[PDB]
RNA sequence: GAGUUGAAAAUAAGCAGAGAUCCGGAGAUUCCCGAAUAGGUCAACCUUUCGAACUUCUGCUGAAUCCAUGGGCAGGCAAGAGACAACCUGGCGAACUGAAACAUCUUAGUAGCCAGAGGAAAAGAAAGCAAAAGCGAUUCCCGUAGUAGCGGCGAGCGAAAUGGGAGCAGCCUAAACCGUGAAAACGGGGUUGUGGGAGAGCAAUACAAGCGUCGUGCUGCUAGGCGAAUCAGUGGAGUGCGGAACCCUAGAUGGUGAAAGUCCAGUAGCCGAAAGCAUCACUAGCUUAUGCUCUGACCCGAGUAGCAUGGGGCACGUGGAAUCCCGUGUGAAUCAGCAAGGACCACCUUGCAAGGCUAAAUACUCCUGGGUGACCGAUAGCGAAGUAGUACCGUGAGGGA
RNA sequence: AGUAACGCAAACAUUGGUGAGAAUCCAAUGCCCCGAAAACCUAAGGGUUCCUCCGCAAGGUUCGUCCACGGAGGGUGAGUCAGGGCCUAAGAUCAGGCCGAAAGGCGUAGUCGAUGGACAACAGGUGAAUAUUCCUGUACUACCCCUUGUUGGUCCCGAGG
RNA sequence: GUAGAGAAAAUGCCUCGAGCCAAUGUUCGAGUACCAGGCGCUACGGCGCUGAAGUAACCGAUGCCAUACUCCCAGGAAAAGCUCGAACGACCUUCAACAAAAGGGUACCUGUACCCGAAACCGACACAGGUAGGUAGGUAGAGAAUACCUAGGGGCGCGA
């Protein structure tokens, strides 16, 4: 019942990243790219995104940089499609 | 260690002189030894390490006073 | 001195078998940032003279000093409240500057 | 900039700041200086340094560089500050500068006014 | 101005109205973190805006739990248990955009 | 009380006479490591049953073993832990050196290490100094005095009383006995030295002394406010110069294009505190508390003093070696007594050990505020006037621009 | 003193291009060297040197348009690989306990501690810089759900391995 | 399977059992996937179609079967996972627990760049040096020596 860690779940995601690769991998993968905090794990970004856009999480893959930030590719289901949240957001 | 805990005895700085007058430290130790000394309320022995100049205190004053001065429980 | 900076205490370099002068610590006063030799330290300066003679000393000063010098009444009643302008005049009417020294003696 | 003449700081990380005695829009004039004799509305400010700056005085030529390429720069003429204790309140129904005192109305808000004629300088609702 | 108004309403709302009212506020200041990577219109005035409204809401939390007699040690236990029983849901702006 | 969102401009948006920014008092939050303390760990991470570990406190339960002990369970913003320049206390305890060598000796009970604690600590209310006259707790300074003495009588070490000042404070217990208890123990009683208590019998015992928690004011500190008096000319700038005026309970400082009593901030002087702290005063009411005869009956802090032996330390190196403090082994007396007065005996004088607490004068500066320098002015002064204990070197301690 | 030296005696050469500027940078052709390496992975360690664009003050033992240099931005994707969440050796700590001026020392269970044991994945493709990590295809391990049955199990403990 | 302190185990006794051991191999995985070559385009990068054959014999490992066997003296870790099982003791429970097949679903933390027989580690240097382990081609050859070559990487950072 206890998860990992606790802190702010509201924290989990600072900002997603806008680069050509990045953009280039929703169209082709169906993912997304976000920021995330050091002390975040797969299952609390799998249950973030669930509740903000209401959407399901195929899998998620993470990695810490060398500046100690933590990055976190989030690949969603089929059914429903990257691109089209992007223009949600503003982000393409 | 080698202090009593019922008289607080312990050792003291010491020097052997030789007949030159000269001196080299030594302790003059205490006269501590490992003794059962029987308890008459509880009707049994104890073990403990007290000194020899202890002893003749219990065998003077009682064992219930001597204890009680250096503030010890027998029960452990 | 030597002693109270920072520092030193070991000996930089051996004694020999170097092609340079000795040395025994890097805070020597020989070199910059070292100690000094005999330097200032906290003193008390103070001194005796004698009594009579300091009593002469002013004696003597104050007895130069009566041709320019005069008396006066009292003046304590004049002045109902601190004012140095009426002050000023009073110098004035009496005789002296205030841009050169004087003294009241009271 | 030289790095010792920065403002010195409070231990809150604070600048340590002066008491003045103008504000902005107050008619002043000049006491000393190259622009002496002369009457301006103070537009700025700095208290770090109880420097102020007003309009059309004490003004020097810039030579602005040409940040673009598809034109040149130009020659513009931007003012700068001068220290406060080099300035005097004005009046102008009297034509005397005077310094500055202060008094409390009837209302109870404490104002200030100039010493030799005697008007108020901070009238009500001006900014 | 939004100082005696704005604590006043708060310091009569129970503990439950602040609580959820808290959540609405850490997920809308999402929506403004994105807005900042979008290089949207945004008022950067809104993350002050905000983030103060939250430290006003838990210091009257923690006032009401003075005049109950609480103490530092146990009220960092409530704080974390409210904390293990969060669920994270939509801010009402991604409601009225999402369509 | 008018402009602001640090150094630090610029940009983008806000707050603000409906009184922001800012300045003080009391509070809140205070991520991870770190005494670290849920467990583990290669400090700032991991695993988690999600927990202040352990000792102490308050309860419950009750191994060998009857009482107990040890465990076990639970409660409890739950006392303690660690850090801290120097001074201070305690414990361990050097050597180079000096003696023109060196062992007794000196360096030295210093340095350094460990432990502990406070703003001071420690000491401290005569079993004391003194000498035929008197002083009346402890501590510090002057002086006695480099004297008396100690010392391979070598080097060198070094008092005390009398006297003069700073600063002054004295109190609480054990025991006889009376009650309560199987005892342990609780309460009352009592605490002194030209001896005092208990004991009995007389008296009259305690108002004016010392204390003093509700709190109430006084005075200061922690943000501030009021605050007098100058014009022109001198060719970068005038505070200087020349000329003409003014204030002063304000000619202390700093700043201002160039040196200022009269330009700025200020100073003299005056005013000012919701809240918090401190020094004082007042206030509960329980509070410690006052004297004469009778008795040489009962008590005066015991494995203690003293002695023998082995040592230490007292200025004093075993010396005639007391006084003070310890190890071993022995081992008293209770005012008709005991100790001390430099072996010891006698007489006299002084004092009452073997229980404890106690402010001030005194020592120190990692620091705080104010003030002053025949102190330095970038090879100086703190190592360091810039991201200095940084860069750099070293496995590390550590060194160090 | 404009002296010595410019770090092996594997060897460079031409054409063309870039550019203000080329023995030194790029490409092509030919020649030559290593080839139980002077080749490709990988552990420790180093700690962004990796990729792209721009630049050439200093640094490179010459030059320099280039660079492991400088500036800007970007880059490391795991249920199966490695380690931890499992085990223990050497050895280090150690509840209590014993000893000891202090600090502390000895020491029982227990706990830490891989250099070992235990435990589940490959091929191909994609490509500025990553992939047994992403995509495709085909598998594996653990847990849960579902369907019947059984209806006392789970630790401690004993033994095998 | 059975007896004894006696479930399992161990020991003793009785009994069934000609077959067992595992590298390799067969088949699926395995598709006209991959591929030489060819047909066209170009900014020359690669792209877009097409894409035949895809077998056998000999040599043969320092690797696998393999703690397989033989011999010898110096006599060759521990614990857990795993498996079997009674009693005592502890916890929990009629599924809420154990167990079997298929199917379906779900899936923690850190490292992952680059150099690594080196110009990036260790040697104060872009230093003729040191640096554990893995992969081990062709001709001659006993050979991982030696000589010349493949893949691949280089021509050694002053020159004439
Ligand atoms: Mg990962
Ligand atoms: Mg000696
Ligand atoms: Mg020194
Ligand atoms: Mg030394
Ligand atoms: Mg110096
Ligand atoms: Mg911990
Ligand atoms: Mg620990
Ligand atoms: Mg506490
Ligand atoms: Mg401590
Ligand atoms: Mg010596
Ligand atoms: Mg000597
Ligand atoms: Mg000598
Ligand atoms: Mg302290
Ligand atoms: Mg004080
Ligand atoms: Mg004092
Ligand atoms: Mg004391
Ligand atoms: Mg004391
Ligand atoms: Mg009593
Ligand atoms: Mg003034
Ligand atoms: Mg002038
Ligand atoms: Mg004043
Ligand atoms: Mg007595
Ligand atoms: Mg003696
Ligand atoms: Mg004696
Ligand atoms: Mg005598
Ligand atoms: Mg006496
Ligand atoms: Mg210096
Ligand atoms: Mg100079
Ligand atoms: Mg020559
Ligand atoms: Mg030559
Ligand atoms: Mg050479
Ligand atoms: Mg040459
Ligand atoms: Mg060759
Ligand atoms: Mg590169
Ligand atoms: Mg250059
Ligand atoms: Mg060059
Ligand atoms: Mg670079
Ligand atoms: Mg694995
Ligand atoms: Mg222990
Ligand atoms: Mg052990
Ligand atoms: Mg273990
Ligand atoms: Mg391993
Ligand atoms: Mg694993
Ligand atoms: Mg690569
Ligand atoms: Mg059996
Ligand atoms: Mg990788
Ligand atoms: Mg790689
Ligand atoms: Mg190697
Ligand atoms: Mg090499
Ligand atoms: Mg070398
Ligand atoms: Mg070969
Ligand atoms: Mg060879
Ligand atoms: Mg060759
Ligand atoms: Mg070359
Ligand atoms: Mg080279
Ligand atoms: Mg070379």
């Amino acid at each position: 019942k206890y998860p990992r860690r606790i802190l702010d779940v509201y924290q989990i995601l600072q900002s997603p990243i806008i680069t050509e690769a990045a953009i280039k991998n929703i169209a082709d993968e169906n993912s997304l790219l976000f920021t995330v905090d050091v002390r975040a794990d797969k299952k609390m970004i799998r249950e973030a995104i669930s509740n903000f856009f209401g959407v399901k999480v195929r899998k998620v893959n993470t990695l810490i940089r060398p500046d100690g930030t933590k990055k976190a590719y989030i690949m969603l289901n089929k059914e429903y499609n990257a691109s089209e949240l992007a223009k949600k957001i503003g982000i393409f | 260690r080698r202090i009593c805990p019922f008289t607080g005895k312990k050792s003291n700085k010491a020097n052997r002189v030789s007949h030159s007058n000269h001196k080299t430290k030594r302790l003059q130790f205490v006269n501590l030894q490992y003794k059962r000394v029987w308890w008459e309320a509880g009707k049994r022995f104890v073990k403990l390490r007290l000194s020899t100049k202890a002893l003749k205190t219990i065998e003077k004053n009682g064992l219930d006073a001597v204890a009680k001065k250096a503030g010890i429980d027998l029960r452990k | 001195t030597r002693a109270e900076v920072r520092g030193g205490g070991r000996k930089p370099y051996p004694q020999k078998k170097t092609g340079r002068a000795r040395r025994g610590s890097q805070r020597s006063p020989l070199r910059p940032g070292g100690g000094v030799i005999f330097g200032p330290k906290p003193r008390d300066w103070t001194i005796k003279m004698n009594k009579k003679e300091r009593r002469l000393a002013l004696s003597t000063a104050i007895a130069s000093a009566v041709g320019n010098s005069f008396v006066v009444e009292e003046f304590a009643e004049n002045f109902e409240k601190p004012k140095t302008k009426d002050f000023i005049a009073a110098m004035q009417r009496w005789g002296l500057d205030p841009a050169e020294k004087s003294l009241f003696f009271l | 900039i030289k790095r010792w003449e920065r403002k010195d700081c409070k231990p809150n990380s604070l600048p340590k700041l002066h008491k003045m005695h103008v504000k902005v829009g107050d008619t002043v004039k000049v006491i000393s200086g190259g622009e002496k004799g002369k009457i301006g509305e103070i537009s700025k400010i700095h208290k770090h340094n109880s420097t102020v700056i007003i309009k059309d005085l004490n003004l020097k030529t810039k030579h602005v560089k040409s940040k673009e390429e598809g034109e040149q720069g130009q020659i513009i003429k931007i003012e700068a500050a001068i220290h406060s204790s080099n300035v005097m309140l004005y009046s102008k129904e009297q034509e005397v500068a005077s310094r500055v005192g202060h008094k409390i109305l009837e209302d109870g808000r404490k104002v200030r006014y100039l010493i030799k004629t005697g008007e108020i300088v901070d009238t009500p609702d001006r900014w | 101005v939004k100082k005696e108004d704005e604590l006043k309403e708060l310091r009569t709302k129970t503990n439950e109205q602040l609580n959820e009212e808290i959540l609405q506020l850490k997920g809308e200041l999402f929506m403004l973190r994105l807005q900042r990577s979008a290089r949207e219109n945004f008022k950067p005035s809104d993350f002050g805006r905000m983030r103060k409204r939250v430290a006003r809401m838990l210091t009257v939390k923690r006032e009401r739990e003075i005049e109950q007699g609480v103490g530092k040690r146990l009220s960092r236990k409530l704080d974390k248990a409210w904390k293990r029983s969060i669920v994270v849901r939509p801010p009402p702006s991604l409601k009225k955009l999402q369509e």
